[PDB]
């Protein structure tokens, strides 16, 4: 590797832990949709 | 490796360090430069009285009467125990004379001048991202569904794709708004999804802008630029001067360039090397250890040598005799205990400390990888054109 | 006696009435000057300066009359030899000492080996040390604003490129105004700006719409990365740096790298193995004046210069053409010489013990070094 | 003024064609502007004191 | 070798081998400025 | 700098090696191995600023 720098960052997994933040933000979409829908 | 001076006008002499050597009716001329004084101390601890000369033919040896131009002629004259000077491991030498391992590597080398970076458009992308937007159009294309159940210009699926595909780039679309109040909290859910979205767009630009590889040299005596000189639009001329040694080494090595290379061919070490300043040419090829010598040296931050400085045709440079000499395993040994100093760091002091650093940045405003990006962007309008034609079938 | 020298002291020629205009400091203080003896380049003149007050302050303590004389030369001294005689002669403000031409020994010179055996000097009224005149550069690197900050050939290229495909997938609506108010969707893209009219009904050239959109992103993107890098670096050389520095440890015509005529700098310069070449060259080059040392730097005329570098470090302040080098070298001080002794020898030694303890060096600062807006 | 941060302002969109140019002008303004902000809080980022 | 006024009182000592001082040291910082800092205030004139 | 200092020898008053020992110390520094004292000790590992 090149790895004496660090160029190579991509998040990935980092930011996918946020991203399931927003996937959580569509099942709370769900329970509360439902809910205050009613 | 090698200095010289005029003597010093006042006293027609040289001090400090500096040694003496005649020049030709041979008038005095002030021997000097690192290696040199290699020989100093060497000879020094040997115990061997040292006499200077100036070299009147060549620079090395050759044949081509069959007999060599330069100081190993000197050798077949026998003028001097063993003498001084970059050598050449080479086997015509090696047939010629006697040397043992040298008092510093050497090697076969080119150096370009510094490039006056197709990656960044997709690079950080960490294409798992366009997974989670594929995911994103799942979820979005389903909230839309599932909350528009409670809810029924019914603007549908189709639109809300061109909505919440809306902030999937930067929003930016101002048509059909869904009034649903819990649909807009989804709208807050892709929203500063989107905010941390862009922030991974922008600072990977950060990253991108920050990551520099630059590289991108030739190959070696193997490189395709080297392979066909009318390969490309522009000749690449890259090469050195006539009755090169490692000139005689590319001449086994390849020798078509050799060819192409004679008509580019420049005269002088530094010389060229000023051509190179001006770049009248592509590259030059020179001693490797001779070439980072070259590198030292430098007006601005301009050249840079072929690559990374990885081998091509490794060698070294050191003092040969003749075969079956006195000193010979004598001055061996003087060479071991030698490198036993350890001053040959004091020999980069002298000599081969850089001042050019080591690996590493001006701005690129240009297109290229932004040329790839419009590329990509158009690619994919036909794309839809074509698929387009296809929804006309449709 | 000493020369004028702003880490040293700041002596104009004195007023008409033979005066010096009352200045208070930046606390306001009206600080003693004295009268002194000048050059025409044996006149009167002013004694204004900061260690100048320090002598004051050691009278101060146990009293002696100050009588400052000018200085005849510009240096202390170092034993030379004449051109007959055989004998090394410090020519100068030590040379008077020696000469005895004056009763207090006056200058922030540098302990000096050299002139230890010539003659005792006192402990450090400062700590300092040597380095080489370091001038700045051009600061520049301001560039490219907005435009240049895109390839105008790129830039434009693809604008008049989101035009073009505009076109296209405004074809995709005439197919099966809408196309000028296309010109607002593709140009308010490039804005993003929402115009607001809409967005067309066709699938495909809807996706063509995410196909600009990202062009868009990565266009941001572009300007972004693009300022970040305007931003980003910095210049790539600005050099000096080791004691052995290859500039200096490489002779030759380019670099043009000296010091002060008949220095104790030039001492520090003076007997050594690695300095052959540099010390022969720079004596040849050599500049006599610290004030055409600071000029010169101003004057831009040599590639390089060295002085006594906490002195530098005081015309550090003295403008922002210049630059500061890296580390000392040949490190020793101020303080006052010894000749022979006198009761003001040990006496003067609790001059400096009193000094240290006390904060009127801190005092100093305020009169010389905490001035720095640098 | 709705431009000077950032747009995001939806209401009342001006449809004069010249009037709109006239954003473009505002718009690509603000978007150096917008450039000008990031690369900046880059600067004061890489700024260390 | 401390040079204090009770040492130099007490005994005899030349200029120090090396200089020394008064010091204390913190731990590294386990701001201020970026909101406003680069915005260039002319730029608010614009 | 607070409450500038030093280290070093010190004697008692009115001793032999004083003006020797000051010689001493005078050409030590003449020396220039002081750059070796930060080797053998001085030369630090936490870089700076």
């Amino acid at each position: 590797d090149s790895r004496s720098n660090a160029p190579a960052t991509l998040t990935c997994e980092n930011m996918a832990g946020v991203f399931m933040l927003v996937a959580g933000g569509i099942v709370a979409g769900i329970f509360l949709i439902f809910i205050e829908i009613a | 490796f090698v200095i010289v001076e005029s003597v010093d006008p006042l006293s027609g002499t040289c001090m400090r360090n500096t040694v003496p050597c005649q020049k030709r009716g041979y008038i005095k001329k002030c021997c000097k430069g690192f290696c040199i004084d290699i020989l100093k101390k060497i000879s020094k601890s040997v115990k061997f009285t040292y006499d200077l000369y100036l070299v009147t033919n060549g620079k090395h040896g050759k044949k081509i009467n069959g007999t060599w131009n330069g100081m190993i002629g000197e050798v077949v004259m026998k003028r001097a125990y063993m003498a001084v000077g970059s050598l050449t491991i080479n086997e015509e030498r090696s047939e010629v004379v006697d040397f043992s391992v040298p008092f510093i590597e050497t090697g076969i080398s080119v150096m370009v001048s510094r490039s006056n970076s197709p990656s960044a458009f997709l690079e950080p992308f960490s294409a798992c991202v366009w997974v989670m937007m594929f995911v994103m159009l799942l979820i979005v294309s389903a909230v839309a569904v599932f909350v528009f159940e409670y809810f029924s210009p019914s603007f549908t699926i189709g639109k809300a794709i061109w909505l919440l595909w809306g902030l999937v780039f930067n929003n930016s679309v101002p048509v059909q708004n869904p009034k649903g109040t819990t649909s807009k909290i989804m709208v807050s859910v892709w929203a500063f999804f989107a905010v941390i979205f862009l922030a991974s767009y922008t600072a990977n630009l950060a990253a991108f802008m920050i990551q520099e590889e630059y590289v991108d040299q030739v190959s070696g005596l193997s490189d395709k630029k080297f392979q066909r000189p009318n390969d490309f639009s522009p000749p690449f001329r890259f090469g050195t001067v006539p009755n090169g040694s490692t000139e005689r080494n590319i001449r086994n090595n390849y020798a078509e360039m050799h060819a192409y290379m004679g008509k580019f061919n420049q005269r002088g070490v530094d010389d060229a090397l000023l051509s190179l300043k001006t770049g009248k040419l592509d590259a030059f090829i020179y001693d490797a250890a001779v070439l980072n010598y070259m590198a030292g040296r430098d007006e601005g931050c301009k050249l840079v040598t072929i690559g990374s400085g990885k081998v091509f045709a490794s060698t070294g440079y050191g003092i040969a005799i003749q075969k079956d000499s006195g000193w010979k395993r004598q001055v061996d040994l003087a060479i071991l205990q030698l490198f036993g100093d350890g001053e040959m760091e004091e020999l980069e002091a002298l000599w081969l400390t850089g001042i050019c650093h080591n690996e590493k940045m001006s701005s690129q405003l240009d297109i290229d990888n932004m040329a790839g990006v419009f590329y990509m962007l158009g690619a994919a309008m036909a794309l839809s054109l074509i698929t387009f034609i296809s929804e006309h079938l449709f | 006696v000493t020369i004028h020298q702003e880490p040293f002291v700041y002596v104009k020629p004195t007023m008409s009435d033979g005066t010096c205009k009352e200045e208070f400091t930046v606390n306001g203080d009206p600080v003693k000057k004295v009268i002194c003896t000048g050059p025409n380049d044996t006149v009167p003149q002013c004694c204004y300066g900061f260690c100048i007050d320090l002598l004051i302050k050691l009278a101060r303590t146990m009293q002696f009359t100050y009588e400052v004389h000018l200085v005849a030369d510009g240096k202390f001294g170092t034993q030379e030899r004449v051109q007959n005689s055989n004998k090394k002669e410090w020519n100068g403000m030590m040379g008077e000492l020696l000469s005895g031409q004056a009763d207090m020994i006056v200058a922030p010179l540098t302990i000096n080996n050299e002139r230890a055996q010539y003659i005792e000097f006192s402990k450090p009224f400062k700590y300092q040390g040597l380095t080489i005149l370091v001038k700045k550069e051009i600061p520049r690197s301001t560039l490219d604003s907005f435009m240049q900050p895109f390839q105008s050939t790129l830039w434009l290229l693809v604008g008049l490129s989101v035009h073009v495909v505009a076109v296209m997938l405004y074809l995709l609506d005439r197919f099966s105004l809408t196309l000028s108010s296309a010109m607002w969707f593709s140009w308010g893209v490039l804005l993003n700006s929402g115009i607001g009219e809409g967005a067309p009904r066709s699938f495909s050239a809807r996706i063509l719409g995410m196909v600009w959109a990202g062009f868009a992103m990565i266009i941001v993107a572009s300007y972004t990365a693009n300022l970040a890098a305007f931003l980003v670096l910095d210049r790539p050389e600005e050099r000096i740096t080791g004691i052995n520095d290859p500039r200096l440890r490489n002779p030759s015509d380019k670099f043009i790298y000296a010091t002060v005529k008949q220095s104790s700098v030039d001492i520090y310069f003076r007997r050594q193995v690695e300095l052959s070449t540099m010390y022969r060259h720079m004596e040849k080059h050599n500049y006599e004046s610290a004030a055409e040392a600071i000029q010169a730097v101003r004057d831009n005329k040599l590639h390089a210069f060295i002085w006594d570098s906490a002195v530098l470090e005081f015309e550090a302040s003295q403008k922002c053409d210049l630059v500061t080098t890296g580390e000392l070298f040949f490190r020793s001080g101020f303080g006052i010489g010894m000749r022979k002794d006198s009761p003001w020898k040990q006496q003067v030694s609790l001059s400096i013990l009193k000094s240290h303890e006390n904060g009127f060096m801190e005092d100093l600062d305020k009169t010389w070094v905490r001035y720095q807006e640098c």
